[PDB]
């Protein structure tokens, strides 16, 4: 994994912090790396005429999932115990979708 | 011709009629390239409009079986792919590629229709054939002396027009890009129903625009100063008069007001876009757009795509797609082209010589002429 | 040829298409990757302020060359030695920036525009001879139409190149393409085909030809780029390229 | 009778008790009117084992394609004879069953038919 080494210093203004965490699956999807879509140096990447593969669907089903968990979440006049289960539920699909590539990393 | 009648014949065609040897010697391109015609995509029509693709077969008995045990009604001709088609399914995604096709151009009458006058959508007459008898020439011409393409055969399609094949080895691996290239080299005519001047040439006529005109000039007089009479009455010359300039319309008017004959009207117009320099060109660019062919470039651009097979037989008409030989030519009457009924009258009027009883035959010999080019090609190559 | 040389070089131009063997120095892998950035940084300086046709854009393009010491114009003498060194400089340093531009897309489009913008002028510089010696050495076989034939086909010669007089063009010699290498004149129909062949004016060729260079280099920067975990381990060679 | 109960744990020993998984949960005794532990034994699983058809019949002694084209009794005639005396299988079920493979071993197409056995 490539890093961008710290660039060692003091700095007086706001800093960000952006979390990419779904930077792997994200790559999944949108370039449609599957067992399926992809050719076995790196392979090249599958066209674009190729369907979604199995590992791209399910990626982005969880994606999907947590959307929609979220959308309802952020429905207003909720029952706290449900906002709980919803919470729970976002948490759990967003660890699956982060956890997804070490299937084909490790 | 009964349309009702055709779920009866067209077994028997397909059966004692139908010359598979000769389309298998097509198709097969001399066993040159092996799994060349197993790779070949086919699809069938059948009866209540069943359409059915990545069809492949194993060798000519195979294809007449099938086939004779399906009775299609339509039969068109695809790519040769990567793998057979039949299996598609079996091959991993992305690696199920068209790889090689003929090169194939489709004109079609009823593309001409915002400027033809003695019929309108599917109906054809002798006086408006006169214009594939046109681009026949003009085209063929092109791919025999600007691309060098040697073996080309050209099919009537049954009803509104013609097809050609050029199935010159070149030809058949030219990519998607080459194919596009090809299209608009020979293309002119370029716009829909709603420009009125589709033609502009420029300050100088490239060679192939003069050769096609040229050509043209031939057929001119006698296509649309005769039989067409583009400018018979006011509602016709209007449209004329719409493609050149105002400046000299109101002066062309009055003089088309004192001619009798379009002929007449032709020479009083070119006299006077002559006195009026850079316009000289101006009476190419109206007969061009009223004679040179209209080609579909997605027709023709992408190698997938399916045309329909020679020897067919036209839903509608009955006719038969039979190749038109080029010297012959001017010959040629779409009319005259034997329907599937007459030459099942003619088979059950009297094994592998069957159809030289029928009047299909001079249509099967051109056929083998071509296919026989095409095999001198093979070997001496 | 005097020690170590032999005819790895035979032409200035090149398509960069092997890699170099040898065994080089860091001071002199250093010298030439900093000459080659110097010498693309120009073009992309000159590009920018002048037209790339532009007699001040050749003028300035030649005196960079000069002095950076790099092969611009050919010599009809024989390969001396000085030229050798010359064109192994130019064949080491592009595989060098190489390695140096493939790991970013942008870059990559930087990188190939600087050398074909490069390429172009060399091309320019060419005499005609020369050019057809490089069309033979890279397998291209683009034939230079004869007189004869020119004359047989004057009339669609002079109606087929826009803007070409009848004195001007019979000071002009066409060359012989498969017309599917010349997509992009044929496809607007301006130039003329004849049995499958186009005749391309010397002006158009460079086209024909900077696209097929293109093609292989873009191919080239993504090989590079699958290839860069190999060369981030060499501390050395990682504060220069990256 | 039907048993209905909530698994939370599953145990399995493949070398000392083959085809025998435990299942551990929860289930609803009103006797008691509480869940209480519970372990479900499942038996009998089957091995389940797909052998992938050739193109041509080759000998495994010289490896060479003898060229004849194998059709799925071949290998069902293959299996009953060889494989199964030769490694003491004495009852299985065979079924020819349509399968994809993506995966990292070389020389599988995509899809294609297998030979399922059970036993
Ligand atoms: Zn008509």
């Amino acid at each position: 994994g490539l890093v961008l080494e710290p660039k060692v210093g003091f700095y007086d203004k706001f800093i960000l912090l952006l979390d990419f965490n779904s930077l792997y699956p994200s790559i999944i999807q949108e370039y449609n790396i599957c067992f399926t879509t992809v050719h076995r140096e790196i392979p090249e990447l599958p066209h674009s005429d190729l369907e979604m593969g199995i590992l791209p669907r399910e990626i982005r089903k969880l994606v999907e999932r947590r959307r929609h968990v979220k959308q309802l979440m952020k429905q207003p006049d909720l029952n706290p115990d449900l906002y709980l289960q919803y919470d729970i539920r976002q948490k759990a699909l967003k660890l699956t979708a982060n956890s997804m590539y070490g299937c084909l990393g490790f | 011709y009964d349309p009702a009648s055709l779920p009866d014949v067209l077994p028997l065609y397909y059966r004692r009629l139908f010359p598979f040897y000769q389309y298998f010697r097509w198709l097969n391109y001399g066993g040159v390239v092996k799994n060349y015609f197993q790779h070949r995509e086919f699809s069938f029509t059948l009866k209540d409009d069943v359409y059915v693709r990545y069809q492949s077969f194993n060798n000519q008995s195979e294809l007449e079986k099938e086939m004779q045990k399906m009775c299609p009604y339509k039969i068109d001709i695809g790519a040769v792919y990567s793998h057979r088609p039949s299996l598609h399914n079996t091959v991993k995604s992305g690696t199920f590629q068209a790889q090689e096709k003929e090169l194939v151009f489709d004109i079609d009458m009823t593309d001409y229709d915002d400027v033809r006058r003695c019929c309108s959508s599917a109906d054809i007459c002798p006086k408006c054939w006169t214009l594939m008898t046109i681009a026949v020439r003009i085209l063929d011409r092109a791919l025999a002396e600007d691309f060098g393409f040697k073996h080309r055969l050209w099919v009537y399609s049954g009803r509104r027009g013609v097809h050609c094949w050029v199935c010159d080895d070149s030809a058949r691996k030219l990519s998607q890009a080459e194919r596009s290239a090809v299209a608009e080299y020979l293309s002119v005519v370029k716009g829909g129903e709603e420009t009125i001047k589709k033609v502009q040439l420029p300050e100088t006529i490239h060679p192939f625009i003069g050769k096609s005109l040229k050509m043209v000039e031939r057929y001119f007089e006698k296509y649309a100063l005769v039989d067409q009479d583009i400018l018979e009455n006011k509602q016709c010359w209007d449209k004329v008069i719409a493609l050149v300039p105002e400046v000299a319309r109101e002066s062309l008017l009055r003089e088309f007001s004192k001619a009798r004959s379009s002929v007449e009207r032709w020479d009083k117009l070119s006299s006077c876009l002559e006195a009026t320099r850079r316009y000289s060109n101006i009476p190419k660019e109206i007969m061009l757009q009223f004679c040179y062919p209209r080609l579909d470039v997605n027709v023709s651009k992408g190698l997938n795509h399916l045309l329909k097979s020679p020897f067919s037989v036209h839903p509608k008409t009955g006719r038969i797609s039979v190749p038109i030989d080029c010297k012959k030519l001017d010959q040629f009457d779409p009319f005259s082209v034997p329907t599937i009924s007459l030459i099942c009258s003619e088979l059950d009027n009297v094994r592998t010589r069957d159809y030289k009883r029928t009047s299909l035959a001079p249509y099967i010999k051109v056929f083998e002429q071509f296919l026989d080019k095409l095999d001198q090609s093979r070997k001496g190559e | 040829t005097g020690d170590r040389k032999g005819d790895l070089y035979p032409s200035s131009l090149q398509f960069y298409q092997h890699p170099p063997t040898e065994n080089i120095s860091l001071i002199e892998f250093e010298t030439f990757a900093i000459e080659r950035l110097k010498l693309l940084k120009a073009v992309e300086n000159l590009g920018v302020s002048y037209v790339k046709n532009s007699e001040e854009y050749s003028k300035k393009l030649e005196l960079e060359l000069r002095k950076l010491k790099f092969p611009y114009r050919p010599l009809h003498e024989e390969i001396s030695d000085d030229v050798y060194d010359l064109r192994r400089k130019d064949h080491i340093s592009h595989f060098i920036l190489r390695l140096a531009y493939c790991q970013s897309e942008d870059l990559r489009r930087w990188f190939i525009q600087q050398e074909m913008d490069l390429f172009k002028f060399r091309f320019g510089l060419l005499t005609k001879e020369s050019v057809q010696e490089f069309l033979k050495l890279n397998d291209l076989q683009y034939v230079a139409i004869s007189e004869d034939e020119k004359n047989m086909h004057k009339e669609d010669l002079m109606n087929s190149s826009f803007g070409l007089s009848l004195t001007k063009m019979e000071d002009t010699e066409f060359y012989k393409v498969p017309f599917q290498a010349a997509l992009d004149l044929v496809r607007p129909r301006k130039v003329f085909l004849w049995r499958g062949f186009a005749f391309i004016p010397h002006k158009d060729i460079v086209s024909i030809v900077l696209n097929d260079f293109r093609a292989k280099l873009s191919k080239a920067l993504a090989l590079s780029a699958r290839s860069l975990p190999v060369v981030q381990s060499d501390e050395r060679l990682q504060p220069l390229l990256n | 009778q039907v048993f209905r109960f909530y698994w939370l744990d599953a145990y399995e020993d493949q070398y000392s008790q083959p085809g025998v998984v435990y299942l551990f949960g929860k289930v609803w005794i009103e006797s008691a009117d509480a869940y209480v532990s519970c372990c479900v034994s499942v038996k009998n699983i089957e091995r389940t084992v797909y052998l992938l058809p050739r193109e041509n019949r080759v000998q495994l002694s010289t490896g060479k394609d003898t060229g004849a084209p194998v059709s799925m009794m071949h290998v069902y005639q293959e299996f009953n004879e060889a494989v199964a005396e030769k490694y003491k299988i004495m009852k299985f079920k065979s079924k020819k069953v349509d399968k994809d493979y993506a995966f990292e071993i070389p020389d599988v197409p995509a899809s294609s038919e297998y030979l399922e056995v059970r036993y």
